[PDB]
This record gives C-alpha cells, structure tokens and sequence, in this order.
C-alpha cells in the first residue's frame, strides 16, 4: 500500500526534479555515491518520493522523461546486500521487488505519457525502468547495450522485465531471445526488435526529443497516450495465451526444450523465467507481477545465484581491477607485436593482437604456410563485414597491422614476443634463442606451453627475467581465458606487462606459478581420466556422458576426450611419469592409461584419426562405437547417476584445492574464473573453489558437507577422493 | 461381499477420425443410442433401480462437458434418481467406471449402476481440457513429461523390438480383426448408430484396413506433441544407459484415433433376479499399479500381476488376455514378460485395427471378451490398459 | 460390511474470495499438493505405497483443473508413482462422491488406504469454463428444460413460503455461526494455511465471511447477481405451471459464495489403519444417492437422507448433527421444514452463505467440519448432504469413533 521500504519511524538522493512552464516533469537520475547509476536502497527511496510527487502534483504535469546524469542510464543492483540474503529474508526480499514494482506501475498507469531518455547502456534494473515507460529513446553512441542480464547471475529481472517482455512480445519470443540468455543488444538491434522505438545521433537531443514526443501524443492520441497496450480493452497477447489453442499446443514443448537447451544442468533461473512467464500470461498484470516477485525471492536466497555472483561479479571484478598485477608497477607500451609461429594457435594470436590496435609481426618458416594466418584472420574478418559487426575501413587497418614475413631483422623496434610454433621443450630451447639480440631490451619473449615447465626454457635465453609464459586456447579468437605462467626468473615487470597485455585484447588474465601442467591442463586431466576410469569400471558410455551434460560441463568427458588426441594424452601421461621418475619418486598411473592405452592398442586414437570412442564420418560425430560396451564390458558397474556426476566434479574441485596448497594459484577468485572459462567448469558452482564452500547436497551445504560427501566417495570409489588437510581440522 | 455380475455390455462401432461417419453426432447420442438399445432388450426392466451411470471421458470439455453422464440420464429420459458420473483416467477410463460400478455393487450400497465410457475424438480432440502436467513449466520441468508415443519408442529400442517385430503385430491386428467381423463375433455387441429418424449413419468399425501388407506398412513414416524438439533429450536425461531412442512406431503400428461409446449394465445377484436378467459374467478382481511416467506404459505389468494375486490364479487360469493396442511394443513387452502364449492375446484384433476412443476403449475391450467367452464357452479372462502418467488397471472376469 | 471404512484425516484449505482474492496467484494443483504435505507432517513415517488410489472432485476440469488434475497432484507431490489418480464430476457434490467412492472402495476389497478430496479454482476457473452439452446441444436444453440453480433456489422461496427476510434471516446466521466457530479455534487444526514456494503466508482464513453483516445490510442488496438473461422464469414456470410469478429473494448476501480451495480426506480400512500406527476419527457408516425434479434442480437432498436414514437403519433424532451445504438460503430452509430438522443441529458452524462455495471441494470441506465438530463436541453420529445441479441428492452418515 506504500511505495516506501520501511513505513515506521537515512539514505542519499539520487533523482533531481525538474517541471517546466508545459508541465512535463524531468526525473534525472544522479547517483551521487557513484559514476554509475545503479538500484540502491537511495533509489528505491528516491522513486518513492518523485512518484509520490507525481500523484499529488498530477492536475499540473502533462508528461514524465527520465533521463540519466551519467555517462549510462542505469546498470544492475547492490550485488553487496543481494548475495547475502538468506532464506528467512524471503520476506525483506518480496516486499522490496514488489516496492520497486508499485513505483514503476504508477508511473505507467499515470494517465501521462512517460518517455525514457536512454542515454548509454540501460541494464536490469535500467531496461526494467524503461519498459514501464510507454516511449523509449536511445542514442546511437558507442558502448551504449540494452538487455536484462539477470539470468547470468543467477537471477531473473524481477522489477517487471519479465511481466512486461512476455506481456510485449509474447511468451515464446522474449523468453528466447531476451530473457532466457539475458542478451545485451545494441541500439540498433533494440529498436529492431521492439525495445527501442526511436533512435538518436547524440545524447545532447535526448531530452528535447523526449519532450516533442509527449507534445505529439498528447495532440495525436490524446486517449491512449499513457496506456500501454495491455492496459487497453482489447489487448491480445503475440502468440497468444496459454488459453489460445495455437500457444497450447506447442506450450508443453517448451520446458522439455529448456531440458534441451541446458542438458539437465541444475540451473534453476532459466527454470523460473520460463514459469514465471507462463504462470503470469495467465492473469491480469497486476497478478502476473506478484508471481514474479516469489520466484524471485526463491532465485536470491538460493545458493546457485550466490555461486554466480560471487563469480561473475566479485572474482571477475578483482582480476580485472588488478588482483594478480604485482603492486606499483606502471605500464610499458607495446609498440610491436612479433609473432613467432602461424599455425592454428599463432594466428589467432595475430588476430586479437591485430584486432586491439597492436602492430603484429607474424613470423614463420614457408611464407606460403604462414599466410594461412593471415588468411584465418580475412576468413573472420570477411564473416564479420557479412554480419555488419566491422567496416571495411576498420578491417583493412586491422590486416594493416599485422604484417606477414619471415626475416629476423624485421624485429628493429618490436618488444613483445609470442612463441607457438610448437612442442618440444629440446626444439623450443634452440629456436628461442634466435631473436633475443634483435629485439629491444625491454621485450618480452613469451611462450604458448600446455604442461611443459617455463623454468627449464629459461635456461635459453640471457634476459631471463623477460622469458614468461603466455598459454591461449583453443580458438584464441573466442576463448577468454589467458594462463600468465610466471617462472622462477620473470620479475615483478615482465609480468605485470603481460597483464596489461591481455586486458587491452580483450581477455580475462590469471597469474600461475610455474608447474607441471600449471593450473587449466592439470585439472581438466583429473576430469577426462575420472569419466574413463568409470569406463573400465564397466559404467555405460551413454552414462557416462550424461553424467558429464547433467553436471553442467559444455562437453561430455569421452567426447572432450576425442577432441584432445588419446595419443596426446598417453605422451603427457608419460612426461608426467618421467618427471615423477627422475626426483627420486615412484609414479602410480591413473586407472584411466589402460583405457587410454587399450583404445590406443585397437587403433582409436580420438577424431584425427577418425575413430575414438565415438565414430566419425563426414567430418561429423555420428555415434558412440558400437563395439566400445563389448571391449569395457559395459553394463557390469550401475552406479546411481549421482555418484558419476560427483565423481567428475570432485575430482577437479580436489585437485583446484591441491593447486591453491601448492602455491600454483594465489587467489580464490583465478581458481573460479580459471575453471570456469578455461576448461568449462559449470557456471552454476561459480568455479571449482567456490563448489566446495558452496556445496549443497543431502549431507548439508558447506565445507563440512563438502568433505563428508568426499569421504563417502572415498569409500566407495577410491581414495583420491580424500579431502586435503587445509578443509579439515 | 456382494458379488457383482456383468448383465449386458454393448458398443457403437469406431468411426475414424479424417472423413469419419461419426463426426456429426454429438457424443451425448453415442450414450443416449446405447441406453435405448439396452431398453429395447429389456422393456419391463424398471429403470428406477439403476442407481448410477457412470461415464469414463478424458477430455471432459465442451460437448463432452458439463457431467455427460448426467446429460445422458436426462436426454435419455432415464428416472431423475438414476445419477450421473462422468471421471478422468486416462485410457483406462471405460475400464475405471467399470471397476467402480462393481465396487460400488460390492460395497452393498448400490444394486444396479451402468458404465461405461465414450470419446468423440473428431469433434473434441486429445489434450483439449488444457492439463497442468503440460500448461505449466514448473511441474513440466520436475516430473520430466514425455509423451505415450516417445515412451512406446524407448520400450521398443531397450527391448530390441525392432520395426518389422511392431509391423509385424500390427498386421495380425488388422487380421484377428478382420477375421473377427467376418464370423460375425461382433453382430451382437456393435450398436449401430442411426438418426433422427432411423437412417444409417454408421454400422462398422470404419478404422480398419484390413487388406494391410507387410510391404505397405514398411513404407509408413515414424510419427515422432513429438516432432517438436525436447522430449527425446528428455528421456535420455532419465534413461542415461540409452544411447539413442529408435523411434519403431507409425501410424499403422499405433491405435487410431476414432470416435465411440460403451455402455455396461452390472448389478447384484439379487437385482438380475429381481428383473429377470442373465448374469454373463462376474468380475473376479480388480487392481492398480503403475510404473515409471518417462517410460509410462509400463503400468499394466504390475496390476496384471496384482489382479492375479487377489484373485488368487495364474497366468495359466486365464484362457483370454485382452491388453489395450495403444502401441504396438507396448504389447509385445507385455508378452515377453508375462509369457503370454500368443494364441491368447487379444484374439480378436485391437485398437490399432479398430481404434481407440480414449475414454470407451476400457469398456469395449471388456464387452469384447464377455462376447468370446460365450463364443467359445471358456472360463476367464483378463483385460488390462495402459495409462498416461505411467498408471495401469486389471480386471478378471469369469464366464457364467 | 465386512470391511468398514474409517476417516483417519480430513483438512481443507482456506477459501480466498472471487474478486481481489488472496489464492487467484494460487494455480489449483498447488493447493491439493499443499494439503497432500501438510498430510506428509502429520504421519512423517507413511508408507505411501500403502496408498492406492486418489480421488478428487472437480467440477470445471479444464485448463489449470484439467488433465486428470488428481494424478497431477500425485505426481508434483513426489507420491508413489502407483498411487492412482482420477478426477470425477458430480457438480456440486464432487467432493463427497470421492469420499463415497473411496468408502466403496475400501468396503469391496480392493483398496486399503485410498486419498479422497476436491479442488476448484472458480477465480481462475469460473464456472461454466468446461463447456456442456446444454447451449452446445439446443435440443437437449430446449428438451430438459434447463434454469439455472439460481432461479430454482427462487421458486423454492416462493412454494415454500419463504420471505425475503426469512432467506437473509438465515444468512446472517450462517455469518454468526461462522466468526464464532472461528474465532472459538474450531478451525485451528483443519484449516491449513496456503503458502509460497518460500514459505511466505498467502492466506489463513476464510476471507469471504464477512462476520459485521447486520439484518439492514442484508435488505440492501439486489437479487442474482445467465440468470439475468432472458427467458429461464417463463421456462421455470412452463414446468411448474401452478405458481404465477417467481419471487426473486436470492443475492450474494444469501447464496454461496464464489471462491478457491481444495480438500483432502484420508480413508482406509481398520487393518491399514492399524498397520500404518494410525488413529480413526470416524466411520463411514452408509452413503445413498437419489435426485429430484430436474427443473426446481436444488432439491434432492431430502430423499437422499431419507434414503441414507433407511440404508443404516436410523431416524433423524438418532443423528446428532445435520450438515447440508448452504448453495440458497431456501434450499436449507426448506430441508429444515420437510424433514422437521432443529435449528440447532443444522450446519452449526457456519455454512457456505458465509466461507463459500469451492464447487468440487464443498464435499470434503463439510464432511471434514463434521469430523471435528463430532470430537469437539463428543457426539456420536453426523449427516451431510449436498444438493446437486441437474437434480441430483447425496448423503453420508458418519459416526464419531
Ligand atoms: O532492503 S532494501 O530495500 O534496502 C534493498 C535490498 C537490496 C537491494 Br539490491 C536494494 C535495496
Ligand atoms: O534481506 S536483505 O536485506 O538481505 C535483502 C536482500 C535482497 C533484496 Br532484493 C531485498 C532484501
Ligand atoms: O545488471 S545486471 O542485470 O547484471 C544486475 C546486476 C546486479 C544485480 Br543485484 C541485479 C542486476
């Protein structure tokens, strides 16, 4: 009944009031405890007081804008008060949606046109705002997005962005394309898809357009004009409502294609959207906007929301705000950009360094095999002018940065140097020790190395301190993670030059001490090799993947196993061996090695070969082998479903926890966005270090519950599964 | 307690579903047809003895609204104390209100209740009533719901029947069937349904192809709410052992989709004497079980074998199965379970011949074997259905 | 009679009103499955396999209440996927033809522990929303002559006798009798509260009593609020050819009222009860059916008591209470004049005039209100009864155990 928080007997202000000789009443927002606008307890009780201004001042306003101070309209919440609501704040948590919601429904049903000057990027709350409105504006200015991207934390946009989306663009149509993913859009694509309706050059003829919008309406349309359609008589719903006999004739495909989607990962935000659209296109407004609010207050006292934002937001925040920076160090420039290497792994390197603004200087043997680098990087750059993501002007510079050759002298003034030719740490010694006279003495002399230690390379090269190991992935154009390997001789410089290196094209950095395998190799093994030890236990493959979908990995473990070469594996597991031999210790091989080896024996060697554990024919993965359940003797061990998925998710969260004890990992938070974004760890544990503090299961949720249910797998399975001393006591 | 006897069980013929002869009549004359045929048979019955009709119908929604039953005892001009039920289990429904009419007889505090089902499939089809397992996520999600038709696929590719072995059932369907109409097995029970003013409408189980060949049915497509994209994933997320789902199934090894009704006549001992009727058989036991929903068909393996217990046989003792035709696996898996020996299952031909009128199927499947008991002057029988939601039901039935 | 059936539970939800309701956010399967939870509380250490059947009435299944809405709530509620499920529509008495059924089938044999209810959501399914044969089949309305339960209620007041104040007398009688018990803690333990997927409270009360009615507020109001269409009085009275005019003294102050709830009745043998260590609150003592004129349509009842008084052998002195669902106040009027019912022992605490009407779930509401009423007060037998539209009576005698 209230538009307040509390109702009973101090906050700042955040919206300035500004009513003009027309009537119209200019509601900018201004933050003053931050350059960002952003959903506060000051802007709750900031809305209350203009929206309460509005009702008592209505016989003398004609219309509302609402525009923004700041370089952006408006992005996000208190993420600081969100992640520690607890299941007995359900209460505090439904009523403060439900307050944000009844200021936003009066100002819709004002009777007065409402407009939105969208004056940069309008995010969550922001596009929540703007949707009560009943116009929308948006300049075309650089770095201005629109979407709701609350499902990515967890979450789902509880202030009316999903009561409004399914209410303008029908069920089946926002969930998809707004709402289920959390989409950021550009202006353009907004106005294309009906969140935007008019677009603008500068942000300078924001409000002025706003305001000749509310006096055309008023003119035009002098009913209708502050009425949205489904405050109309004779609203229909796109698509229809769960009562059109064409929507309910495809409305039960819809949660078996979310099963699809998401593979039977326990994710229960898309689960919530897409109940909370249906159950709300079923009522008046008024009634869809409550259910909202409950399925939100079920979303933030979970434990997976707390999981994804502690990931997505807190760990992503302190590495990109220089967490694994060493302190005080400023930064160097990186004039040019030598390229050593232009197979798959060094052109995409070129590519990214290109597309940052670097001069590259790809570097190879045969200037005919090194021009497949270039041309990988046209093959992008032709598919992104067709997708109308760069211009011809801005893709010729980029080629224009890269320049292809095969001389050594070409060197006079580069100070940055990537090696990816490829493995084998004898051959890397001596073709590392070519190009470090030529360059400048500030340059860095870095490296592409999977598992093989940095240390021993140093050894190569005079300027020690300038040898680093910078390890990319697997298309380097997409994969955002960068594995900064930092040897016993990079000093506190070099690698902070490399850290500067990888935020300016556009990468998500971690710093990793030198060992064998460092941190991504190292875990993703303990994976692969839980899934086949499972496989001659005598486990079902067709098990066995879904044990690997349902768990919330991108790819199934045998199939991840194809894609990574069984022979590749074999020699790492005997590098691993000869490194174990040779410091005086014995070396107890993975139950998985003779699986790998009787595949290897039989002569599947993974998909370059064509045959692995599934079979390949026109490129494509057609199916698991048939003979593989005769060879394994498949069907003999029928664990319960949950102790395969525990297996593959312990065995990486233990061996994160042994990397953090060995000093490999400095923080928790490179763990997280190590696991999550290197090897694919599911989004829902929020990385392999927070799934054990925030383990959930029958045995409780936490760490003790998290070493309980190790130990119960220790019993049963072996004792790799026993927890390390640093989660006991 | 009280024992209760089936006195007289009939049924219209199934009109097909595109271009059905039945597709005019309103299913409130289905029924209304069938109780003015039992009057025909026994004028000086009194009427004010029945003391409940009640009615199977799974898609209870505008002409098959508003409790038919009731419609029916009033269209029908029956005694206004006569009742009127209409309930909802699935395909199990016209098997349901008999069970119920028995139970109720058995309990004492009835003496004479019709039941039966009816199912105009053409004018109201399936999933017309909405649903809350498929019009809401949230439960759509937990349950894991898939349909009969993804279930009856993945109980084909996990018992290897491949798609000759379903075909192949389908064609002794269409034969026993056939072969069946031709001997005149049916003359008695199959109700015409006529007009107005008396004419023909339909006087036939329209549904059949009964010139079916091996060749012709290898030629049909499989038909997998299916061809939309989810629920093979769906199952495969509680089956993690399949691999893939072998979809076995067409529209020639399935049940059709048909309009019909059925009605049954069961009372006491004493209220047959009382009226002068002949007790034709007696229901021995009933029960109901259920298996998993993802695989869903699996229900009538456990209530077969709890309707034994309480009856206290054997798959021996019983001289006739008569298990619902929904799909073709469904069936056969039937068979391999229980060892049913393949001259006694569904002697006459099933639905994938004749049809599957959802809410009638169960009482016309009973009508069905108290005529061949007759026929054949055997003991018992027992007759089962397969239920949506992953349900079963059984009822044994002994020739008097 | 071998084997007796026993009531061992008998809850129900609040009833939230039509208009401005509290459970219209509520979809009608998470009401049963609520109550088949709070039944979980109660008996922790269940075996739910024990439970063979579930039977709900509903009126309008269509929509939200379609599909076999009984095996939904089996489903959704975790229960044994052997539990059954069936929905059944008997109109008004949907409800306590569940529980009939489910004593039946306890009695024959072949069930030992059998789940018995009813839901509506009349704010999110109102009435009517099933279709029906009458208006699809103008033939058959134009032949059964069909009026409205409200009209019948009307020429009921005007056979009868009853005055506009004899009707809205009994109304606030009903309102009285309803705040009484109420606020007495009669409800305390049936009434379970209706909440969230978080815990949070939806409602706990029947929020469409309104307990300050007075006997002026009650004169204040206007009569049938289809019924104001056209032609179901000359057709009422084309029937009943004797009366010359209809007296409309029914409003929303004397007839049922419109609202969403749910009810749940666990009934099983004495074997299974012993078996599963619970206690019996009652006995299912016998059940009759029986019907009146189709046109009048309420009455129905009084023959179905009398035949339910014949089936177990008693008189109605020898029942301590008489329950009747209030759908018209000169329905009960009238059921109190025929069979010289006391006032005292008719719906003692309050009826439908006052808490409402949940179509399908009425029967299991006031046969679970008789349940208590019988232990609170330590009286012996009860008789509910429902009239039906259509024309149709059912009765139930329990007695206190
Ligand atoms: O409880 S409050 O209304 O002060 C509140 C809680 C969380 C967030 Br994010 C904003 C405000
Ligand atoms: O109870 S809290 O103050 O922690 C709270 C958290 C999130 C929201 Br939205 C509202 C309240
Ligand atoms: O901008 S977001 O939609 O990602 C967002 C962030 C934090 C909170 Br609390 C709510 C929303």
């Amino acid at each position: 009944s209230s538009h307040h928080h509390h109702h009973h007997s101090m906050p700042d202000n955040t919206i300035q009031w500004d009513k003009d000789a027309d009537g119209i009443v200019t509601l900018t927002m201004d933050d003053p405890s931050g350059s960002t606008n952003v959903m506060n307890e000051a802007y709750i009780e900031s809305m209350g007081k203009a929206v309460d201004r509005l009702v008592a001042e209505k016989d003398s306003i004609t219309g509302v804008v609402v525009a923004s101070a700041k370089k952006t309209f408006f992005a996000g919440g208190d993420v600081k008060t969100m992640i520690q609501a607890r299941p007995e704040d359900a209460g505090d948590v439904f009523n403060t949606v439900e307050t944000i919601k009844r200021q936003l429904r009066t100002l819709e049903t004002l009777g007065k046109p409402v407009v939105a000057a969208i004056n940069g990027a309008a995010l969550g709350g922001g596009l929540e705002i703007a949707l009560a409105c009943h116009h929308r504006i948006a300049a075309d200015v650089k770095g201005s997005q629109l979407g709701l991207p609350e499902v990515t934390l967890g979450l789902l946009p509880g202030g009316g962005g999903v009561t409004r989306t399914v209410r303008m663009f029908g069920i089946q149509n926002a969930f998809v394309s707004v709402l289920a993913q959390g989409t950021r859009f550009k202006p353009a694509k907004a106005k294309e898809i009906g969140l935007v309706d008019e677009l603008v050059a500068t942000v300078e003829e924001l409000v002025p357009a706003a305001k000749a919008w509310i006096k055309e309406e008023l003119k035009a349309n002098p009913d209708g004009a502050g009425v949205q359609p489904w405050d109309k008589k004779g609203y229909k719903m796109p698509g229809g409502t769960p009562s059109s006999p064409g929507l309910a004739a495809i409305l039960p495909s819809f949660p078996s294609n979310l099963r699809k989607q998401l593979k039977g990962a326990p994710m229960p935000a898309p689960r919530a959207i897409l109940a909370a659209a249906v159950e709300g296109a079923q009522v008046d407004f008024d009634t869809a906007s409550r259910i909202e609010s409950r399925y939100f207050a079920s979303l933030v006292t979970g434990q997976v929301a707390k999981n994804m934002m502690q990931a997505f937001f807190f760990d992503l925040q302190a590495i990109n705000a220089g967490g694994s920076r060493p302190e005080g160090i400023g930064k160097t420039p990186i004039k040019r950009i030598g390229v050593l290497g232009a197979g798959m792994m060094g052109a995409g390197i070129a590519y990214v360094s290109a597309k940052a603004g670097y001069e590259v200087v790809l570097k190879d043997v045969s200037l005919e095999a090194a021009a497949k680098g270039k041309g990988y990087s046209e093959k992008l750059e032709a598919k992104a002018l067709e997708r109308g993501r760069t211009t011809q002007e801005r893709s010729d510079a980029l080629l224009a940065r890269i320049t292809p050759t095969a001389d050594a002298a070409d060197f006079k003034g580069v100070d940055f140097v990537i090696e990816a030719v490829f493995e084998n740490q004898e051959l890397k010694h001596k073709v590392f020790g070519e190009i470090e006279d030529i360059v400048e003495p500030n340059a860095i002399l870095g490296s592409n190395t999977s598992t093989l230690p940095i240390t021993g390379l140093a050894t190569g090269v005079k300027r020690q301190e300038d040898f680093i190991g910078i390890h990319f992935f697997s298309p380097v154009d997409k994969m955002p993670l960068v594995e900064i390997i930092k040897g016993e001789k990079t000093s506190d410089e070099a690698l902070a030059r490399v850290f500067d290196y990888t935020l300016a094209i556009g990468k998500t950095p971690i710093v990793v001490n030198d060992s064998r395998g460092f941190f991504t190799s190292r875990v993703i093994g303990t994976f692969v090799n839980e899934a086949l030890a499972m496989l001659g236990e005598g486990v079902e493959p067709a098990s066995i993947e879904q044990a690997g979908s349902q768990a919330g990995y991108p790819a199934p473990p045998l199939q991840l196993s194809d894609e990574l070469n069984l022979e590749l594996m074999h020699k790492i597991a005997v590098a691993t061996r000869k490194g174990v031999e040779d410091a005086g210790g014995t070396y107890q091989p993975h139950p998985a090695e003779a699986v790998v080896e009787k595949m290897i024996e039989l002569g599947r060697s993974g998909r370059l070969k064509g045959a692995g554990f599934y079979e390949y024919a026109d490129g494509k993965r057609s199916g698991l082998w048939p003979g593989l359940r005769e060879t394994f003797k498949s069907g003999s061990s029928q664990p319960p479903l949950q102790d395969m998925i525990d297996r593959m998710l312990f065995a990486e969260a233990l061996e994160t926890q042994k990397c953090l004890d060995e000093g490999v990992l400095t923080s928790t938070a490179d763990a997280n966005i190590g696991s999550i974004m290197g090897i694919g760890f599911p989004p829902w544990t929020g990385g392999s270090a927070q799934f054990i503090v925030g383990y959930s299961g029958p045995a409780g949720t936490g760490k003790a519950a998290f070493v309980a249910r190790a130990r119960e797998l220790a019993a049963a399975y072996g004792d790799r599964f026993l927890p390390p001393e640093s989660l006991l006591s | 307690s009280e024992e209760a006897f089936i006195y007289e069980a009939i049924r219209t013929p199934r009109g097909k579903q595109k271009n059905g002869s039945l597709h005019e009549v309103k299913p409130l004359s289905l029924v209304v047809g069938l109780i003015d045929e039992l009057r025909k048979r026994h004028p000086d019955l009194d009427e004010n003895l029945i003391s409940d009709v009640i009615l199977g119908c799974v898609s209870p929604v505008g002409d098959q609204g508003g409790d038919i039953a009731r419609a029916a005892v009033l269209a029908s001009g029956m005694p206004v104390t006569s009742g009127g039920v209409q309930l909802n289990r699935f395909c199990a429904s016209g098997l349901e209100a008999v069970n119920t009419a028995a139970q109720k007889v058995r309990s004492g505090w009835d003496d004479l209740v019709l039941a039966g089902g009816v199912e105009s499939m053409s004018r109201v089809p399936m999933g017309s009533d909405g649903g809350a397992m498929g019009l809401d996520p949230a439960t759509n999600y937990d349950v894991m719901f898939v349909p009969q038709s993804i279930g009856a696929d993945l109980i084909a590719t996990i018992e290897g029947f491949s798609r000759e072995d379903v075909d192949a059932y389908a064609l002794r369907s269409q034969q026993k069937a056939a072969e069946a109409w031709s001997g005149g097995y049916f003359a008695k029970s199959v109700v015409p349904v006529r007009d107005q003013n008396g004419l023909l409408i339909l006087d036939h189980d329209e549904h059949m192809r009964p010139d079916t060949t091996k060749e012709g049915l290898a030629k049909l497509k499989p038909a997998f709410l299916a061809a939309l994209g989810g629920f093979d994933d769906v199952a495969l997320q509680k089956y993690h052992w399949v691999e893939k789902i072998n979809h076995v199934h067409t529209g020639g090894n399935s049940s059709g989709i048909v309009d019909g009704a059925a009605l049954v006549m069961i009372g006491s001992a004493a209220a047959g004497k009382l009226q002068g009727l002949t007790p034709r058989a007696r229901i021995v036991a009933t029960a109901t079980s259920g298996a998993d929903p993802v695989i869903m068909l699996t229900g009538p393996t456990p209530a077969t074998r709890k309707v034994l217990d309480r009856a206290g046989l054997t798959v021996d003792d019983i001289d006739l199965f008569e298990l619902n035709e929904a799909f073709a696996s469904v069936v056969l898996k039937f068979q391999k379970d229980l060892n049913i020996p393949d001259e006694k299952l569904n002697v006459n031909g099933g639905a994938i011949a004749m049809g599957h009128p959802l809410g009638a199927t169960g009482a016309m499947i009973l009508g069905t074997m108290v005529d061949e008991l007759e026929r054949r002057n055997a003991r018992r029988a027992l007759i089962t259905l397969c239920i949506g939601g992953g349900m079963g039901v059984a009822t044994i039935i002994e020739r008097v």
